[PDB]
């Protein structure tokens, strides 16, 4: 039973590690839109991403 | 007899002995007299010469994998330039493996190999071929000393008689954009009407010749003069510490079975390469090095 | 041609075969031995010759000292070869040599003086009209129906591997190795002395050779087979000697041929037969490698051990490059194939220009064979 | 009289415990050792190339300590863990040291998208590692390398905090790392791309050393702007097959599978009287 | 049985949550259609569209459809494994009884005395 749940540990941590890599990749690039309207649109999109990450903090 | 299958390697540079051991097995004169409905005697002879030039370029280490290309002209009545297929290593090149293509890159002879040719890599040679009807052999080379010479601001300097023998050098600046037809126009402008040596800045060194021996002579002189310049311009550190040879004064004072101006080195290294065992079938100006014993 | 058929005479190092060209079977196959008496003969009227040749010599093994005229593929007694040729022509076939052409086979790499001496002997004494010399390994591929492939040959003299490319024998890639059947027989004695059975005279060498012929096989895996032989006695078999005694060979059955694959057992520093074939293909150019791996023919007397085919295939697969076409083509009649190839070659109409006339030899001496036959 | 050793020893071993794709990766990294030995870059084992077998099972393959790069084969490779524990040992009777794996271990902990890490100690790359403004893109090959990251190296990374600084300086997306006074490190998803980048950066460093010697100053050189510089074949797919094919022609038993055939192999001339082939 | 017992139980526990899930999903699609009715925003600040949600819903439905058959096969195999085992148990017990009783009667050895 404990070896089975260890192999579940490995299989579970695989997705977490791949996701950490993937949002590393997408927060790496920076492309701000021109002028204040697009800048604040990017700001609220960032806040959407920040609210999204707190969901998987629970899974971690 | 009593020879190893692969030659033992030096502490540095195993490529020389390794390509030697490969050329021990693979002959460069792949043609032995089979059916060839499109080949000519001159075409076959130039194929052998081009394969031998490829192997010689590999042997001196004047090669950067497969990213350099050497083209020749069949001198038929329309187009038909010979180029190495894209993918084969230089020690793998044989006579029948060479690929005949058109000026714009259309493959007229697929050759003995399934590998296609690089369409992007032929446009640089096609610009020179469209620029001059006189040119017949184009060699593009990449040595680290030549790259260091091309990367500096002043470029080649008249410090050796070999650089004086090079003559006027055309310079092509590194655009790095590959803008096709206007890039060809800029090549035609920088190369000029008459020139022997082109330096494509930060990338490579190009020799153009009416014959294979002429291009080999020009590129050998260029490479040796470049590596002459590398040490002495490093040690000098300025014009106050370097003697420059006067070109005009030196050239004014310095000047059939008979050899051409560049056939001597080609024939000597062909003798060397046939003594190695490459069996190139090159027509020598004199069949024996010395007289037969009596 | 129609009236007279060329004589096909195969001179192997251990056996000699003879027949008529265009025929399926050789007429006479006999051992190539010559025996001399070793004891004083006291019976006045029973009749004792000075020397016995061939099967008559092998019938009376107990009173003779058997000598082989061919040693390691090199002739060491030329008048002895005159005796064996006289016995072949006059007794076995009962045909005159002056009325028919003869065909001779030879090792791929032999000294020039050997060819000159064979030509001089065949023209000067036997007065044959026409003769020709052929390479032994080439004719096997003709018998195979092939013109391109690698031929491995192993007789009582020497074992050599050659490549053949549309009938051309490449001289540089021909490889030689001194692992013959006679050395295997000597090693069979050397390993039989462990059990307690002692053989020392040249008469018992034929008994040991018969034991080798009848009771041997090649292990697919040596390490597993030694453990199998140590575990159980199901591998042991019994042989019945000419004097009535019964011996149990047991473990040694797959130890006799193993000297072919690992020559370190015999003290030789050379490589195995599989490495020899691999290096022989390695020495040729790249273009013909694919049709040499895809085409391999085994021939010779030694290559009839049971299980040699699969072991050879596995050992040459282990050295070949990946996804490589590997196949071994061993005919069942693989040690009569040289005579078959010789008769086939003599049967053709365009072969008749190969014959060397008596006038040509008389004009150009014994050295004409090398110029006429390349 | 020969250095030539069959690089594929998987059939003669017939042992060990293997993954479903492990036996091809072993041959590939053994071939990478053979290429880096042949060019004269390295001779003495210092844990140069490391490969990750699987995303989940870890079990990274490294070279044993003490075996020179000429003598490394497929069966001689050692499968170790992320910390240094021995997961599986091949047929190599040598003492096991995983000290050099520590340099690759935190990079494994940092980026998963890399499988192949190649560390160099060549004199040109170590001179560039001591070159304080780093690689100056004055040549085409250095432009082909891409972006670089620079990290100070104190020679030790067993410490728990040094790993954080290393993965901080590496960045989220950067595949070339330059440790100061310690050569260079190249980072690749495949061994082919990593080997291609190693070759190109080595050529660029060799060009740059001669350029800085000959010029004597930055102002004597020309530097094209990084902004101005700014079927499908993968970055190292095309060249690596040619190298494997050439080693196969020489005779090394390279287990690398070729994606397309070399020669057409026109059908030969067939006779009916052939004995049927094979031994079945 | 008992592991597959409790796994059947928490499977039907998961269906009760699936009902809440599809109630929330159709509530969200009605709200998205209400948003889409006025001046057609697809997704103003989020990557998520309606068709991605429909796709992942279909994907989840397909996997639960496969896993109910997987659990059916597992429970069928487990019960088929006990049925012949507990057939074997009573036959073994009767074997033990008769062999011990008959061998004990012959172990007493009173057959040779009373005759
Ligand atoms: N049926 C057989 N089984 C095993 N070995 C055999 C058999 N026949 C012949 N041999 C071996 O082959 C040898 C004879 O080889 P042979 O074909 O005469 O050589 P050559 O090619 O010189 O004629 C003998 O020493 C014998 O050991």
């Amino acid at each position: 039973k404990l070896e089975q749940l260890a192999r579940r540990f490995d299989r579970k941590a695989a997705m977490r590690e791949t996701w950490l890599n993937e949002n590393q990749r997408l927060v790496a690039q920076d492309n701000f839109g021109y002028d204040l309207a697009a800048v604040e649109a990017a700001k609220k999109k960032h806040e959407a991403i920040e609210t999204d990450t707190a969901a998987y903090e629970e899974r971690v | 007899t009593n020879v190893p299958n692969v030659y033992p390697a030096a502490p540095q540079g195993g490529m020389a002995a390794l390509n030697m051991s490969l050329g021990m097995v693979t002959p460069v004169n792949d043609l032995r007299g089979s059916d060839s409905i499109a080949y000519d005697k001159g075409e076959k002879l130039l194929r052998c010469k081009l394969a031998a030039l490829y192997r010689l370029a590999d042997l001196f280490g004047w090669s950067h994998l497969i990213y350099n290309h050497i083209t020749t002209r069949v001198s038929s009545e329309q187009e038909h330039f010979l180029i190495v297929p894209f993918g084969l290593l230089y020690s793998e090149v044989t006579a029948s493996s060479l690929v005949k293509i058109n000026l714009q890159g259309d493959v007229v002879d697929r050759g003995s190999t399934n590998l296609g040719v690089n369409q992007a890599g032929f446009t640089l040679h096609s610009a020179v071929y469209a620029a001059r009807p006189d040119v017949k052999c184009v060699v593009h080379i990449h040595t680290p000393a030549g790259a260091a010479v091309s990367a500096m601001k002043c470029g080649l300097l008249p410090i050796s008689p070999e650089a004086l023998s090079l003559g006027e050098v055309a310079y092509h600046d590194y655009h790095g954009i590959l803008v096709d037809e206007e890039e060809k126009v800029l090549i035609q402008k920088n190369l000029g009407p008459k020139s022997k040596v082109l330096i494509l800045r930060n990338h490579g060194l190009v020799s153009v010749g009416e014959s294979v021996e002429e291009a080999f002579y020009y590129i050998h002189n260029l490479v040796v003069a470049c590596e002459i310049q590398v040490r002495t311009l490093a040690s000098a550190g300025g014009p106050d510490n370097l003697v420059l040879l006067d070109p005009g004064k030196y050239k004014a004072k310095s000047r059939p079975p008979a050899w051409q101006i560049g056939e001597q080195e080609f024939e000597a290294l062909m003798r060397m390469l046939d003594n190695l065992g490459y069996r190139t079938g090159y027509p020598y100006r004199y069949p024996a090095l010395r007289e037969k014993s009596k | 041609d129609d009236d007279i058929a060329a004589l096909v005479v195969d001179n192997g190092s251990g056996m000699c075969k003879a027949g008529f060209a265009g025929d399926d079977a050789p007429r006479a196959v006999f051992p190539s031995i010559v025996g001399r008496p070793r004891h004083q003969g006291v019976m006045v009227g029973m009749g004792q010759k000075d020397s016995y040749v061939g099967d008559e010599a092998q019938s009376k093994r107990g009173i003779l000292t058997l000598k082989y005229p061919i040693e390691h593929g090199i002739v060491t007694n030329w008048d002895d070869m005159e005796k064996i040729w006289h016995h072949t022509f006059y007794n076995e076939l009962r045909v005159a040599p002056e009325e028919h052409p003869v065909l001779l086979t030879e090792a791929p790499l032999n000294p020039k003086a050997n060819r000159e001496k064979m030509t001089q002997i065949m023209f000067e004494t036997f007065n044959t009209p026409a003769m020709y010399v052929a390479i032994q390994a080439v004719l096997s591929l003709y018998a195979s129906g092939r013109t391109t492939g690698i031929v491995m040959d192993s007789g009582d003299g020497v074992t050599h591997t050659v490549p053949i490319y549309e009938g051309y024998a490449l001289p540089h890639a021909i490889l030689r190795l001194d692992l013959a059947g006679r050395d295997l027989t000597d090693y069979l004695m050397k390993i039989l002395t462990e059990r307690g059975y002692s053989f020392t005279t040249t008469a018992e060498r034929e008994i040991v050779r018969d034991i080798k012929e009848k009771l041997c096989y090649v292990a697919l895996d040596f390490e597993q087979e030694m453990a199998t032989a140590a575990s159980s006695s199901s591998l042991e078999k019994s042989y019945e000697l000419p004097d009535g005694q019964v011996i149990t060979i047991g473990n040694e059955r797959f130890r006799c041929p193993e000297a072919l694959f690992q020559p370190s057992f015999l003290g030789m520093e050379s490589c195995g037969i599989h490495e020899t074939t691999f290096n022989s293909i390695m020495k040729c150019d790249v273009d013909i490698r694919k049709d040499l791996y895809a085409n391999t023919v085994l021939s010779g007397g030694t290559t009839m051990y049971p299980g040699i085919a699969d072991r050879m295939q596995k050992e040459i697969t282990a050295l070949a490059p990946s996804t490589m076409k590997i196949k071994i083509i061993a005919p069942p009649e693989r040690k009569y194939s040289v005579w078959i190839g010789g008769s086939i070659l003599a049967s053709l109409s365009t072969f008749q220009q190969m014959w060397i006339s008596k006038q040509e030899y008389d004009e150009s001496g014994p050295s004409i064979v090398h110029r006429k036959c390349f | 009289f020969s250095m030539m050793t069959p690089i594929n020893d998987l059939h003669t071993a017939d042992s060990l415990n293997l993954a479903k794709g492990e036996r091809l990766m072993r041959c590939k990294i053994s071939s990478v050792y053979r290429l880096l030995d042949l060019y004269g870059w390295a001779q003495l084992s210092d844990t140069y190339v490391t490969l990750r077998v699987s995303k989940e099972q870890d079990h990274f393959l490294i070279s044993p300590k003490g075996v020179s790069c000429s003598e490394v084969t497929a069966s001689s490779l050692i499968k170790v863990n992320i910390l240094g524990e021995v997961v599986e040992k091949g047929s190599s009777c040598f003492p096991v040291d995983t000290t050099g794996f520590c340099l690759h271990s935190a990079i494994y902990a940092a980026r998963p998208d890399v499988r192949c890490i190649i560390h160099l100690h060549t004199p040109a790359t170590a001179a560039v590692s001591a070159m304080k403004w780093g690689l100056l893109p004055v040549s085409h090959n250095a432009l082909l390398v891409g972006d670089m990251a620079y990290f100070d190296f104190n020679g030790e990374m067993e410490q728990e905090a040094d790993r954080i600084n290393l993965q901080k300086c590496l960045g989220p997306t950067c595949k070339i790392l330059v440790l100061r006074n310690h050569g260079v490190v190249a980072l690749g998803d495949t061994v082919e791309e990593a080997f291609y980048k190693v070759f190109h950066l080595q050529a660029a460093c060799e060009i740059q050393v001669s350029a800085l010697s000959s010029a004597g100053g930055v102002e004597n050189l020309i530097l094209l702007e990084q902004e101005k510089h700014r079927q499908k074949s993968r970055l190292g797919e095309h060249e690596f097959e040619a190298l494997m094919r050439m080693l196969d022609n020489l005779g090394y038993r390279t287990g690398y599978p070729y994606r397309y055939p070399l020669v057409q192999e026109k059908t030969k001339h067939k006779s009916e009287v052939e004995i049927p082939a094979t031994v079945t | 049985l008992d592991a597959i017992r409790q796994l059947q139980k928490d499977h039907e526990a998961f269906l009760s949550s699936l009902a809440r899930a599809q109630s929330d999903f159709n509530y969200l699609l009605e709200l998205d259609q209400q948003i889409k009715a006025l001046n057609v925003p697809s997704s103003p600040y989020t990557w998520l569209t309606v068709e991605a949600l429909e796709r992942i819903w279909k994907h989840l439905s397909d996997i639960i459809k496969e896993r109910e058959q997987e659990l059916e096969k597992e429970e069928a195999r487990q019960v088929k494994n006990f049925e012949m085992c507990q057939e074997f148990e009573q036959n073994a017990s009767a074997f033990l009884n008769w062999i011990l009783e008959t061998r004990a009667y012959f172990l007493d050895g009173s057959l040779l005395k009373e005759t």
